[PDB]
RNA sequence: GGCUAAAUACCGGCACGAGACCGAUAGUCAACAAGUACCGUAAGGGAAAGUUGAAAAGAACUUUGAAGAGAGAGUUCAAG
RNA sequence: ACGGACCAAGGAGUCUAACACGUGCGCGAGUCGGGGGCUACGAAAGCCGCCGUGGCGCAAUGAAGGUGAAGGCCGGCGGCGCGCCGCCGGCCGAGGUGGGAUCCCGAGGCCUUCCAGUCCGCCGAGGGCGCACCACCGGCCCGUCUCGCCCGCCGCGCCGG
RNA sequence: UGGAAUGCGAGUGCCUAGUGGGCCACUUUUGGUAAGCAGAACUGGCGCUGCGGGAUGAACCGAACGCCGGGUUAAGGCGCC
RNA sequence: GCCGUCGCUGGCAGUCGGCAGAGCGAGAAAGAGAGUGGCGCGGACGCUACGCCGCGACGAGUAGGAGGGCCGCUGCGGUG
């Protein structure tokens, strides 16, 4: 499988010009990115009052 | 990831079924049976299920293990409380809170093992 | 009744992408949560983009993105982009930049990682300054299509430089009558 | 995909789409573009102008492979040899100047227009431009010609 | 699945081949299975149902225990007619009621001067294939 | 209805290779295997590889 | 993301053997289902006879 | 066949569904139209603006200096007019404390 | 003045295989004794028409009536 | 004013080519094997790069012969009479003005007994770099006109610039 | 001190069907003795539009329409229908 | 009162729980900030975010346009 497709800094070996498609997000666990310290530290607090 | 194969799992799965403007699903380890990422029992690192016993009574509670997670043979442990109606109660209780493991699917494991307590009863 | 006109009460702007991809409409998630739940107009600037067609998110030059980035003042930001980032082959040297974008093309990761830069991606970014500090936004060129120059005044038409449909452009392909001061006019 | 066209939603509607006053009749303007000097004169001045007519002489057996001369522009000049010809003499010291053959690339003609890199080249080209040969010379470098 | 680029899978080309088959193919069509008492005698799994056999139905009304001697081949309804498989009409004369030789097994064969090289080609050809196979 | 009815599609090389590594991707999940259906509860290892 | 396990062979008696290889980096790639469908409900209209 | 000849009768009402909008007006006008001859002095101005632009410097600069020497020469009623002021969330914070403390 | 295979075409002919096609007012006009019956003096025009049941086991026999027709009886899982 | 006794079934914006815009997708100054070749479903799928010929895009303009897309400051030399002209050797370098999302600085300030007192944040007077885009003015390429003065050399000319 | 009042988020770009028989009314108005006639101007309607009134009614008065309960009106009315 | 459209380019990932402390509707640009010196193991619902929730205003329509149909018909690849 590598030989045919191959890592992103190895090209494919068996066909002509192929790597494998990039990648538009890397973390894909939007849930550790939102509770983490980074964005959670910049956020107002929530405004859950239902009037 | 779990957002990922929610995105993908969302409207093409095999046990979605929508009839009578209502959506549940099927899903092995799914507790309320309900279309949504968080009950769905497949896409999380760390689900619960909550089976009736395989015989008359009692109350299987499946738990999806942390190192496991690609081998889908050593991955859920399987633990069956033949008890009263009130310590496997306190005993599911207390698999989740004190082991802080999916804590908000508490009381949806608590209904659901009330609810086999009862369909596990003698009618009447 | 009341006596108004709904002619433009349906405000058509768009409320979220057509594509059904599910690594953009991801970020579309995430950057709709940090729009609403922070102050900055830059997370809804970054969503209000996420959602444009591919015709108004074009694709940014390599050579544009240094002209734009070495402007004075603007020293070890981020070049922030929503399209594609293209390469350049008339630009010779290429400085380190630290670039977000949705996608840049293989022959300009080589050049911007043998230079040095970095390549971060919008999860990346959200991450490491969540309201957007440090940042350049940029948007490539988007009177670049030849389509936009078909557009404006109809051809044939006193001072209207504007390019007609034709089949093919030679000789005998619309040059002779409303186009000689000779044969008839031209405008 | 039928299912998603026009003509799904317009079953029960009388005049499908098209008129109640004015029908939908077959060619009621002609056929093609008739009446492009009668009564399709505005759109055909507003929209090809200058449609009508003659210009210029014939060429009657016209082969359009004597006038090939595709070209290629200084700016996209150092493109054409591999990159470490074009940093390997920048390195170099005892002035050597590469070739950079541009009929061996496809192009005969070379325009000037963009900028160049200060290092000197030798232009193999079989046409030049006046400005293109004034950029390579103010660069210090030679215009060869190959017949 | 079958890989014979010129046999028939369709359906209809089948169903048309069958009842537009002329009768000495309708004699191979017409077979039946040899009962487990021969077969462990002949190695021999079928054979094409002949006239003077004795039968024994095992699917039907008339599914039973009692042989009986295959009375005529009607080869052109694919049926015969055996001993006592019959039933009255109105009337109160007998008719033979058809059965199908899928439907009904061997248990003595007539053994003519060419059944008996059918038999031997089948037993050869079928150690042939043990051979082939083992 | 007639015979020149544009009856076959051509797909991009990159996008058919796209499509190949998305479809490959995708078969090392055990949540979308065990929702197109397959029984494999008991699996040992979603990658299965034999000698 | 960027971590590439270590896959076990199985022998033939179920028995994982000694024998390990590394993820292919193809079981990385991006999940994209829209452009799956539109290359799948595009091939297959290739394999279709006239009528 | 006699058909109407010539009517403006809902004209003024299909100008006004769209409105009638007045041109845009744009700072920096173009200059198309004017005089041949002026527009190539003005022309001619603009190519040598530059030319006395070291000697603009010496001037601006200059009075950005003699600016320094320029400027730094020169460098309704009681009760609701009391209460307006308790009643500031700043402003009153200490007029408010010493009425708080007053109730001890 | 002359000859010359291969690559090329084929809604006729023989023999084949297939189908995201139609399914008896559709699909050939024609699933059937169809270019038949029929019309026209001729050239020509040209249809309609598939389905008992697993098997005819296709209702013996009794009875009214001249008969068609009934009333019983019987066959069938069912004569609905 | 016209069609319509009743019921069943059938019954009308289809497909191909071209073009334009909009939209989704892949790659992106490239792009595409559609033709050809190699390896039951499969007449499919995969592959070819010294199969990318070729198409479209990357340059326009002129009927054509043809031509074909920033410059500035600096000295030094010749010429005209302090500037310019040409000529060699330097360095600087791809316009500007107005509006302009966004981003950057930040005077001052965001309380808990009282002052100094740092880090973290946030608000903010005022000041900036300015995306895209729009207006305007310059500049550059080809055709054309007007007025001019000079430079080039294997062919000095109805030559070339 | 954003240099009158009142009100209101604006600006811009493509692609585009249908239409290109009209008619009526207040007021002005041309031909004609005039016409439910021919022809114009301004605004509002009918056409494309129900509802209450005018007994009835394309155009008149009121008033413009999601489906409902209570209350109040417009224009018209209140011997009986 | 109910249904729907439009607008708020509105709110909700904070379900932050004995590793706990349950708030951001309040007239006034910005921290319930850090440090530096003078027993009983307990707590509803939610969240198919293409989801859920809250506010107002609005709701005619031929020709025509657009959207949404868990409206319907027949076949194809999957899947129940
Ligand atoms: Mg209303
Ligand atoms: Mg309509
Ligand atoms: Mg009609
Ligand atoms: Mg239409
Ligand atoms: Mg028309
Ligand atoms: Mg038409
Ligand atoms: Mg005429
Ligand atoms: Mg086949
Ligand atoms: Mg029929
Ligand atoms: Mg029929
Ligand atoms: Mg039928
Ligand atoms: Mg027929
Ligand atoms: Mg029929
Ligand atoms: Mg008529
Ligand atoms: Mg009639
Ligand atoms: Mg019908
Ligand atoms: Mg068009
Ligand atoms: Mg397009
Ligand atoms: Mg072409
Ligand atoms: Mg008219
Ligand atoms: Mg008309
Ligand atoms: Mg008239
Ligand atoms: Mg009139
Ligand atoms: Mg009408
Ligand atoms: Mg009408
Ligand atoms: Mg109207
Ligand atoms: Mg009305
Ligand atoms: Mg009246
Ligand atoms: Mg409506």
């Amino acid at each position: 499988l590598d030989d045919l497709y191959g890592t992103w800094r190895k090209a494919a070996s068996l066909k002509s010009n192929y790597n494998l498609p990039m990648h538009k997000m890397l973390n894909t666990d939007l849930s550790r990115i939102l509770k983490s310290p980074e964005i959670q530290r910049a956020l107002r607090a929530p405004r859950k009052k239902i009037h | 990831s779990a957002h990922l194969q929610w995105m993908v799992v969302r409207n093409c799965s095999s046990f979605l079924i929508k009839r009578n403007k209502q959506t549940y699903s099927t899903e092995p380890n799914n507790l309320k049976a309900r279309n949504s990422f968080r009950y769905n029992g497949l896409i999380h690192r760390k689900t619960v299920g909550v089976e009736p016993a395989a015989d008359g009574k009692g109350v299987v509670v499946v738990m999806k293990r942390r190192s496991g997670q690609r081998k889908p043979a050593t991955s859920y442990v399987r633990t069956t409380i033949n008890k009263n109606a009130r310590a496997t109660l306190s005993s599911i209780r207390h698999m989740i809170r004190k082991n802080k493991y999916h804590p908000d699917l508490r009381m949806a494991a608590i209904r659901r093992a009330s609810a086999i307590l009862r369909s596990q009863k003698p009618v009447m | 009744g009341v006596d108004i006109r709904h002619n433009k009460d349906r405000k058509v702007r768009r409320k979220e992408p057509k594509s059904q991809d599910i690594y953009l409409r991801l970020l579309v998630k995430l950057y709709r949560f940090l729009a609403r739940r922070t102050n900055s107009t830059f997370n809804q600037v970054v969503l209000k983009r996420l959602f444009m067609s591919r015709t108004n998110r074009p694709p940014l030059s390599l050579s544009r993105m240094i002209r734009k980035m070495k402007l004075p003042g603007r020293e070890n930001k981020t070049a922030v982009v929503v399209g594609t980032v293209t390469d350049d082959v008339r630009v010779q040297e290429v400085p380190k930049l630290k670039v977000c974008a949705l996608r840049v093309t293989s022959r300009a990761r080589s050049r911007i990682l043998k230079a040095g830069g970095k390549i971060l991606t919008f999860d990346q970014l959200a991450l490491d300054s969540p309201k957007g500090r440090g940042t350049v936004l940029l948007s490539g060129p988007r009177k670049g299509r030849e389509v936009y120059r078909h557009f404006g005044k109809a051809p044939g038409t006193p001072h209207s430089h504007t390019k007609p449909y034709v089949r093919s452009k030679g000789r005998k392909f619309e040059r002779a009558r409303g186009r000689r001061a000779s044969r008839g006019y031209k405008n | 995909p039928s299912r998603l066209r026009k003509t799904r939603k317009l079953r029960g509607h009388v005049s499908h789409g098209h008129g109640r006053i004015g029908k939908h009749r077959k060619h009621p303007g002609g056929r093609g573009n008739a009446g492009g000097m009668h009564h399709h004169r505005i759109n055909f001045d507003k929209y090809h102008p200058g449609y009508f007519g003659k210009v210029g002489m014939r060429h009657y057996h016209l082969k359009r492979n004597q006038s090939f001369c595709p070209t290629v522009n200084l700016d996209k000049l150092w493109t054409l040899v591999s990159e470490q010809t074009r940093v390997n003499a920048a390195k170099n010291k005892t002035g050597a100047a590469p070739i950079i053959d541009v009929v061996r690339s496809g192009y005969y003609k070379v325009l000037g227009k963009g900028k160049l890199p200060k290092q000197p080249v030798i232009v193999k080209a079989k046409f030049f431009s006046r400005r293109a040969e004034e950029k390579i010379k103010g660069v210090g470098g030679a215009c060869v010609l190959v017949a | 699945m079958k890989f014979n680029p010129f046999v028939t899978s369709d359906r209809s080309k089948n169903r048309k081949r069958h009842f537009n088959a002329p009768s000495h193919i309708r004699r191979k069509i017409m077979s039946s299975p040899l009962s487990k008492e021969l077969r462990q005698k002949y190695n021999v799994r079928s054979m094409p149902i002949r006239k003077d056999d004795e039968v024994q139905v095992v699917r039907g009304h008339y599914k039973g225990q009692q042989i009986g001697k295959v009375v005529q081949v009607y080869r052109k309804k694919y049926v015969i007619y055996i001993e006592r498989v019959q039933r009255e009409k109105a009337n109160g004369t007998t008719v033979h009621v058809g059965i199908h030789p899928s439907k009904v097994v061997i248990t003595r064969l007539k053994l003519d001067k060419d059944r008996k090289k059918i038999l031997e080609r089948k037993a050869k050809s079928r150690q042939v294939g043990k051979e082939k196979g083992k | 209805t007639k015979t020149w009815r544009r009856w076959h599609r051509r797909v991009n090389t990159t996008q058919k290779r796209y499509a190949i590594c998305s479809a490959l991707a995708a078969s090392a999940l055990p949540a979308l295997v065990m929702s197109k259906g397959h029984r494999i509860e008991e699996v040992p290892e979603l990658p299965l590889v034999v000698e | 993301a960027c971590a590439r396990p270590l896959i076990s062979v199985y022998s033939e008696k179920g028995e994982s053997s000694g024998k390990n290889v590394t993820l292919p980096a193809v079981f990385k790639a991006p999940i994209r289902p829209d452009i799956v469908n539109f290359v799948h409900t595009n091939l297959r209209k290739n394999n279709r006879q006239p009528y | 066949a006699k058909s109407k000849n010539h009517t403006t009768h809902n004209q003024s009402r299909k100008w006004h569904r769209n409105g009638i909008k007045k041109p845009r007006s744009q700072r920096y006008e173009s200059l198309k139209g004017v005089d041949p001859k002026f527009l190539r002095n003005m022309r001619f101005a603009k190519k040598h603006n530059k030319k006395g632009l070291k000697k603009m410097q010496a001037n601006n600069a200059k009075a950005m200096a003699a600016r320094a020497e320029a400027i730094k020469a020169l460098v309704v009623s009681r009760k609701l007019h009391r209460l307006a002021y308790i009643a500031h969330p700043k402003l009153g914070r200490r007029a408010r404390a010493r009425i708080a403390r007053g109730l001890r």
